């Protein structure tokens, strides 16, 4: 049915019995470059069941008081097994995504959350100077980031934080929250589903690119409806986050990459 | 002016064929491809060479001298023919020996009043009169020569869009010669050093004779300059025997050199 489904990918498998379908970002399906469409003229890689398969990141809490939570991709996979190994040892890469987030409660609990799969997620800095987060900040890895309530502006001329300042309401980037629709996505209503599934292929004005450089598409997670229990003002959900690369292939091996940290 | 080769997938090899070594000395140049010494992937190649043609790269409108009369003999002007006056079309041309093409000149004209204040004229016409090699130099802006009834001449009236016209292949050999060793006088035993010398690297004295430039309205005390800026682009190009770029600044018509000699910049051996 449109609730029970099973995904495998490599040595993973992922069950549900409570699904609302499932999204296939713009109707595409992720596939490999084609000889008509290809760039690099050298061999690609092809690590297989090796990369893709079900990597879960680390499980978030949500309570009555959250914002919003956000990660970038192939960054929050950087660390990932064989997948984090050739993304740093080739110069190039691409790869797709089934994105699979999880978040159950009872039948006495509501809220609902927004999960929108946005390419190019570009957020909002901190300070006057404009396009001034570095990438340290930019780049949060597996433990991704969080949407705010306000902008508050960096004042520290000595050491400035060069960070990102994503007002919920504004989308982190200075567009309505309301209008995020218009990106794939699915909606975990407490009161109806478990989990959101989307099927991301990849996006982007060239057929492959510096995975270490660019991050393709951006996971943004916001509580539409809030959280709330019985009558326990205290309530705390975990959300987990499994995503898997899908069709990977990498060009221009050479030694491996080490970006600068912190 | 078109397309390039696909890139065919390559796999492993271990033969006795081996294209990576060579030998420079045969005067060649090895024409390897990413699949002879690497594995590749079967690429479909749509970039193309178009406009990187010997037409393309010449297609284009370059300043080949800045002529100017101040109408208040300066009420006419005189400008040998030649591409040399300036650098950037000169340079082009000199990655040939050869070349043979049609072309276009473009004039655009510009005056002013040289006092911000003082004085007034009505909308001027310029005549720009070519005297091929033989035909009667104006000597006043006003002389019989000036009535062209052989001669082309261009009436540019202020204002309008730059004049433009096209000249045929008029070189009397049978393509131009950017570089010629040689003189125009071989000198003989028994003459006086004064005869038989001419200029090195030169062929005729007038190649391609001038272009007199000149106000038709009568002039006024008022002070005016006006400057005819002559833009030429080749078309219908054909060029012969390739030569490296000039590295170090002009020095006259020839290949002569004196100032920036040393062009290159330091940089370690081991420095990326
Ligand atoms: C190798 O590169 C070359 C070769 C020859 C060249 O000049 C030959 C040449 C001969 C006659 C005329 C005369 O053209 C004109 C006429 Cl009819 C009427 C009005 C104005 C002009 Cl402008 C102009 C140029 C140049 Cl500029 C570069």
């Amino acid at each position: 049915s449109v609730r029970v489904m099973q995904l495998t990918l490599g040595n993973s498998t992922i069950t549900t019995q409570e699904a609302a379908n499932s999204v296939v970002a713009y109707g595409r399906w992720p596939e490999y470059i084609k000889d008509s469409e290809a760039n690099p003229v050298d061999q690609p890689t092809e690590p297989d069941v090796a990369a893709c398969r079900f990597y879960t990141l680390d499980t978030v809490t949500w309570r009555k008081e959250s914002r919003g939570w956000w990660w970038k991709l192939p960054d929050a996979l950087k660390d990932m097994g064989l997948f984090g190994q050739n993304m740093f040892y080739h110069y190039l890469g691409r790869a797709g995504y089934t994105v699979h987030v999880q978040c159950n409660a009872s039948k006495f609990h509501q809220g609902a959350l927004g999960v929108f799969a946005v390419p190019e997620m570009c957020l909002a800095g901190d300070s006057t100077t404009h396009m001034f987060t570095k990438y340290e900040n930019a780049n949060p890895g597996e433990k991704g980031g969080e949407f705010k309530g306000s902008f508050t502006l960096d004042t520290n001329a000595t050491n400035p934080a060069r960070n990102f300042c994503p007002v919920d309401y504004l989308f982190g980037s200075g567009v309505l929250a309301g209008n995020a629709f218009v990106y794939p996505h699915q909606i975990i209503n407490l009161r109806t589903n478990n989990c959101a599934t989307l099927v991301l292929p990849y996006v982007n004005s060239l057929s492959i690119d510096s995975m270490t450089k660019h991050n393709n598409w951006g996971i943004a997670i916001l509580p539409l409806a809030p959280l709330d229990f019985a009558t326990e003002s205290s309530t705390e959900i975990p959300i987990t986050l499994t995503i898997a690369p899908m069709c990977c292939e990498f060009n221009g091996l050479r030694n491996i990459t080490v970006p600068r940290t912190q | 002016a078109n397309n390039l080769p696909d890139t065919q997938s390559s796999g492993p090899a271990h033969s006795k064929e081996t294209p990576a070594l060579t030998a420079v000395e045969t005067g060649a140049t090895n024409p390897l491809v990413p699949s002879d010494t690497v594995q590749t992937r079967h690429v479909i190649q749509k970039r193309t060479r178009s406009e990187s043609t010997v037409e393309s790269f010449f297609a284009r409108g370059a300043c080949v001298a800045i002529i100017e009369v101040d109408n208040d003999s300066k009420l006419f002007s005189v400008w040998k023919i030649t591409y040399k006056d300036t650098v950037q079309l000169r340079r082009k041309l000199e990655f040939f020996t050869y070349s043979r093409f049609d072309m276009e000149f473009t004039f655009v004209v510009t005056s002013n009043y040289t006092d911000a204040n003082n004085g007034h004229a009505l909308n001027q016409v310029y005549q720009i009169m070519y005297i091929p090699p033989g035909a009667p130099i104006p000597g006043k802006w006003n002389d019989y020569t000036w009535q062209t009834s052989s001669n082309p001449s261009v009436f540019y009236t202020y204002g309008a869009p730059p004049a433009r016209i096209s000249v045929p292949y008029v070189g009397i050999a049978n393509a131009y010669s950017h570089f010629y060793d040689g003189f125009a006088k071989v000198p003989l035993a028994g003459q006086a050093s004064t005869e038989g010398d001419s200029l090195y690297g030169a062929a005729s004295l007038n190649d391609f004779g001038s272009l007199a430039v000149r106000v038709v309205n009568d002039h006024n005390p008022t002070k005016l300059t006006s400057k005819i800026r002559v833009y030429m682009k080749p078309k219908h190009v054909r060029v012969w025997c390739p030569r490296p770029p000039r590295a170090v600044p002009y020095y006259g018509p020839g290949v002569d050199y004196k100032d920036g000699l040393a062009p290159l910049p330091g940089k370690g051996l081991t420095t990326y």
